[PDB]
């Protein structure tokens, strides 16, 4: 008693433990192999890509938004997007089904987030820099851009659109 | 005019950190409701507007929330119990020129950033992300109030350095273990926000530059950012760990596996801060992948605690009389609210964690980043166990310091706040986690767009039930810490009690093992290169490359 | 006394609770990709 709890305690503890790292390991693997899936384009670009935040809309791929999308493959499509406070250029964003959509966001004034409702697209986009994220939609439509990082007093209200043209 | 002061003058200083802590604990959780309201689809703003005129917008109140609750009363409460608890252990006196320096830097430090946040002129929220620009005195006000736990971390190495010397050979004790691992690993971590706060934030604010790289400025955050919750918990582990088992009227079952468990957070707490910019740009998927690794391997600690606090639980629960499989659960002294608040914390600590191991996954993050469902994560973390072991604390550290008893009325008042929180937690907790799957960002005012969200129609109705639940307890919390901070009842005898430490089960295998935890100076350096190791190589790569942006406000 | 029963449902809980929310999010991962 008291003495005898001790080991037995201390005992179950180190299976307990092996089990656990057992258990995390599993989870190691799992996420390894959504990375090696199609599924991990939405992992941003790991490279720096630095722009000026106050030029973004006077020269460059985000000035004129009629300019947005850009054919770059086959089957691959550029989206030149700026979040700004309190909306998305262009808006709507519009896209076709099955096709691989390389999204490069950027932003003139402040941190916003691009949360694109329905998807796993959820980047944090910051002035200065280059989000670039990889998506394919499979299934058509209204897709809800949303902003998910505090940007000010109309931040509540920041929505965007996709259209994943049929 | 307390002799109790001038042998234990430890005790007032320790008073003046927890009182600071709980007054900024009732200012900044009066949001609270509103806050839940909002996401239950109701605007009470007006009402609040009406009652709190200088309250200027929901992101105002938002950063008092977190910053009053989440940064003041938490490292108050650290600073507290961090530095008291060793102390009585070790029976020594802390520094009191330095511990009175420390308290009132904390004090000048948020008098000077509480102006420009009650003024709207710092509406940036708790995490204050560049561009968005706060007044000076926000940033020079935090600075030194953060900079106070430097003052703490001296103090307890001081007591360490001077017991050393005057036991040669011997194990440092358990809890003065833990609050050094603690105060040392704070150190580490408190680099990346100091650093930050130094090569940007300051000299921004102050004029002297106009720009600011947000990218290096929220890595160098993170680098603090996520060691700071565990800044958080640690001192409601070495009250779980080192007291609870005594008011369960039980033993902790293991002082060594509470050892282990104080080293690998030591270890492991502060080289995993990319799990907090999964969905940023210009970091390595490869680093970021290393970093949810070590952020399942900081888990650990956590699961090895579930298990000990857990066995001494039950130990408890059986020499009271503990029956079979749940016998020990039901002779535990539920009629004792400092037993009852931190155990509650810890069934909610349940789903807090695995909230949190997914959040770690890397890819599953972005299911959930910066959605209701964090908010319901940390909640279960700090807002509930971290809180109610604060809040249950109080039965036994007010009188200790004070020397005021506890009448059975306000034993009772308590087991109802208590009991009110935990429930009213649990229900937001459920509906934000909710809300959050269906993708609901958090850090919205979504009760000024009614129509956005409608698929959340029943978790906003959770919400809408948290919030009044939590606003009653919010109330009978204070009606009830007044009640006794405002009586003049006084046996100076309770104030000379020695605190409720618990007794510790030990083994043979031991010794050998807690002798190569005592060797603090090597895992310091250890702790150290992991840093240099997981943040030097990304670092290096943005200092190289700066690019400052000017700032903005936007409030 | 003996083995902690008590000690390892609590963990059992813990365990499961781990795995709902997991392979609950792992799930929805995929509905999402
Ligand atoms: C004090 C509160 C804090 C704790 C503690 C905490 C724990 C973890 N979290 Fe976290 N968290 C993240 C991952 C973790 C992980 C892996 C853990 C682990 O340390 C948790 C381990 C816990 C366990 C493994 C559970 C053990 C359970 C126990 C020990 C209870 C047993 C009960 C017993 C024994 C009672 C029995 C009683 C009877 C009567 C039977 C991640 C991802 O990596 C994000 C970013 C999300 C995003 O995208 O924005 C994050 C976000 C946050 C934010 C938001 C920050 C912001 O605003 O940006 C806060 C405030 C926060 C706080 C806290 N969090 N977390
Ligand atoms: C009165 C009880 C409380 C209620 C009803 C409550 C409710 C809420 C709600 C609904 C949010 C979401 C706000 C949003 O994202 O727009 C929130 C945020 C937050 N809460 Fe609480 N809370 C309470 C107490 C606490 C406590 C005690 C703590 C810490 C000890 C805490 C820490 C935080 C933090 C750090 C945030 C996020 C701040 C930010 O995102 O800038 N809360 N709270
Ligand atoms: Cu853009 Cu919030
Ligand atoms: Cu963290
Ligand atoms: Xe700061
Ligand atoms: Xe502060
Ligand atoms: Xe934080």
């Amino acid at each position: 008693d008291e003495h005898k709890a001790h080991k037995a305690i201390l005992a179950y503890e180190k299976g307990w433990l092996a089990f656990s790292l057992a258990m995390l390991f599993v989870f190691i693997a799992l996420i390894a192999y959504t990375l090696a899936t199609h599924t991990a384009g939405v992992i941003p670009a790991g490279k720096l890509e630095r722009v000026d935040p106050t030029t973004v809309r006077q020269e460059g791929p985000w000035a004129d938004p009629a300019q947005a999308v850009v054919q770059t493959g086959p089957n691959q499509y550029t989206v030149y997007v700026l979040a700004f406070a309190f909306g998305y250029q262009p808006n709507p964003i519009e896209v076709p089904q099955g096709a691989e959509i390389v999204f490069k966001i950027t932003s003139p004034d402040v941190i916003h987030g691009f949360h694109v409702e329905g998807t796993n697209i959820n980047v944090e986009v910051l002035p200065g820099e280059v989000s670039t994220v990889r998506y394919t939609f499979k299934r058509p439509g209204e897709y809800r851009i949303i902003c998910n990082q505090y940007c000010g007093l109309g931040h509540q209200n920041m929505f965007g659109t996709i259209v994943v043209k049929e | 005019i307390s002799r109790v002061y001038e042998a234990y003058p430890e005790k007032k200083a320790t008073l003046y950190f927890l009182v600071l802590g709980f007054l900024a604990l009732i200012v900044g959780s009066l949001f609270g409701p509103f806050q839940a309201l909002n996401y239950g689809n109701v605007d009470a703003y007006p009402l609040l507007k009406r009652l709190l005129p200088f309250v200027q917008s929901y992101y105002q109140g938002l950063t008092l929330h977190g910053v009053l609750n989440a940064i003041v009363f938490t490292q108050l409460f650290a600073q507290a119990i961090m530095v008291y608890l060793p102390a009585r252990e070790l029976n020594m006196r802390p520094n009191m020129g330095l511990m009175w320096l420390s308290w009132w830097m904390a004090f000048i430090g948020l008098v000077v950033a509480a102006l420009p946040l009650l003024a709207n002129e710092a509406t940036v929220l708790y995490t204050f992300y560049p561009p968005l620009k706060g007044h000076w005195a926000f940033y020079l006000g935090a600075s030194v109030f953060v900079l106070s736990t430097w003052v703490s971390i001296y103090i307890v190495l001081d007591l360490w350095r001077r017991w050393k010397a005057a036991n040669p050979g011997k194990v440092t004790p358990l809890v003065t273990y833990m609050a050094v691992v603690f105060w040392l690993m704070w150190f580490l971590a408190s680099l990346g926000l100091v650093l930050e706060a130094v090569l940007f934030l300051l000299p921004w604010s102050f004029g002297l530059v106009e720009g600011v790289d947000p990218l290096v400025a929220r890595t160098l955050f993170w680098w603090t950012g996520h060691p700071i919750v565990y800044f958080w918990l640690l001192p409601a582990y070495a009250i779980i760990y080192t007291i609870l088992p005594k008011q369960a009227g039980g033993k902790l079952v293991s002082d060594p596996m509470a050892r282990l468990a104080f080293l690998l957070f030591l270890l492991l707490s502060t080289p995993v801060g990319f799990h907090h910019q999964f969905a940023d740009p210009g970091i390595d998927p490869t680093w970021k992948m290393i970093h949810s690794v070590l952020t399942l391997f900081v888990a650990v600690p956590s699961l090895m605690t579930a298990f000990t606090v857990a066995a001494s639980l039950e130990f408890a629960g059986r020499l009271r009389g503990g029956r079979g499989l749940f016998g020990w659960i039901r002779a535990l002294p539920w009629d004792n609210p400092a037993f009852v608040a931190p155990v509650l914390g810890l069934l909610g600590f349940i789903p807090g964690g695995a909230g949190g191991i997914v959040n770690a996954s890397f890819t599953l993050d972005y299911v959930v980043h910066n959605t209701a469902w964090v908010p319901g994560h940390f909640h279960l973390q700090v807002a509930s166990l971290v809180t109610l072991t604060a809040m249950g604390s109080l039965y036994w550290l007010l009188p200790n310091l004070t020397g005021k008893p506890i009448s059975d009325a306000q034993r009772r008042l308590g087991l109802a706040v208590v009991w009110l929180w935990f429930l009213g937690m649990m229900i937001m907790a459920v509906g934000l986690h909710w809300a959050g799957l269906l993708n609901v960002p958090r850090r919205a005012y979504i009760a000024q767009v009614p129509d956005a969200y409608p698929h959340a129609a029943v978790p906003m109705v959770f919400n809408v039930l948290a919030g009044i639940v939590l606003l009653v307890a919010l109330l009978l919390f204070i009606y009830g810490l007044f009640s006794v901070l405002l009586s003049r009842e006084r046996k100076p005898e309770l104030a000379e009690a020695p605190l409720p430490f618990a007794e510790v089960i030990s083994g043979p295998e031991d010794r050998r093992l807690v002798l190569a935890m005592d060797r603090i100076g090597f895992w310091f350096a250890v702790a150290a290169i992991l840093v240099v190791l997981a943040y030097g190589p990304t670092l290096v790569q943005l200092f190289g490359h700066l690019n400052p942006v000017p700032g903005w406000r936007l409030w | 006394e003996e083995k902690p029963k008590g000690a390892l449902a609590v963990i059992l809980v813990l365990t499961l609770t781990i795995l709902v929310f997991w392979l609950g999010v792992y799930a929805v991962f995929f509905a999402r990709g």
